């Protein structure tokens, strides 16, 4: 029974302040507001549209044990105990996220946050950071998280190149969708032990193949 | 043309 693990925040308060500063710097660069939750804005999807029972083929449910861990991590972030992560600009990838301390295998990294909208409303959208929330049998019910105006660290995490022979080797975390109180939720979890300085990478095409990755480093 | 990241809804983490 693989249990979700809470992250271990950097012990030095100055290291936590510096980490939080790199995220605030990147958000400011994209003219974004920090948001550690899913937001339901006007002219977009209402909170009522976000029901995991609409997921074609159903959605796995987050256990009480794993919800407790998720609540612990959320409460930790509220008081200033962020996961040990640094947002770093790279000339070949743009903004990237690296571990600024050890992250054990099965450790909760972050929830993918931003504005929830209908997929039907974003067919023409240029946002490079859209993440599937709900895939329904009727496509006009499907939802996407849009961190263009509001979001957190998750929108800055890099993806693997799905076309190269060795590109899968870079993956050290995974994005998963779970039902929490009957709603869809998107989370990032470590898939192996990650060392300080190690850049985070997950598979952007973990279910659909809607993200072009051929040119990825 | 819309690029979208996607994650599975089954199979757990590991
Ligand atoms: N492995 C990789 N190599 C190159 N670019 C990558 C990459 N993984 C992610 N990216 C870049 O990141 C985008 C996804 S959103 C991730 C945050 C982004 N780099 C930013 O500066 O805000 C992609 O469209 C691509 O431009």
């Amino acid at each position: 029974r693989r249990r979700l693990l809470p992250f271990v925040s950097s012990e030095d308060p100055a290291q936590r302040l510096k980490q939080m500063g790199t995220l605030a710097s990147a958000l400011t660069e994209l003219q974004m507001e920090f948001s550690d939750d899913l937001t339901y804005s006007s002219g977009m999807a209402p909170r009522s549209a976000n029901q995991a029972r609409f997921e074609e083929g159903g959605m796995q449910v987050l256990t009480k044990e794993d919800i407790e861990t998720l609540e612990q991590c959320r409460a930790m972030c509220k008081r200033g105990d962020c996961p040990p992560l640094l947002v770093v600009f790279d000339s070949r990838e743009g903004f990237t996220v690296e571990a600024d301390g050890q992250i054990k295998d099965m450790t909760f990294i972050a929830e993918y946050t931003g504005d929830v909208d209908y997929i039907r409303n974003r067919e023409h959208d240029d946002c490079d950071s859209m993440m599937t929330l709900l895939l329904a049998k009727d496509p006009s019910k499907s939802l996407v998280i849009c961190p263009d105006k509001r979001g957190n660290i998750a929108r800055f995490i890099s993806g693997i190149n799905n076309h190269t022979l060795d590109g899968k080797k870079k993956q050290n975390c995974k994005c998963v969708r779970y039902s929490v109180n009957g709603e869809c939720r998107v989370f990032l979890v470590a898939t192996r032990d990650i060392a300080k300085g190690e850049r985070l990478y997950y598979d952007y095409n973990g279910y659909e193949h809607e993200y072009p990755t051929q040119h990825f480093v | 043309k819309a690029a979208r990241k996607s994650a599975p809804a089954t199979g757990g983490v590991k």
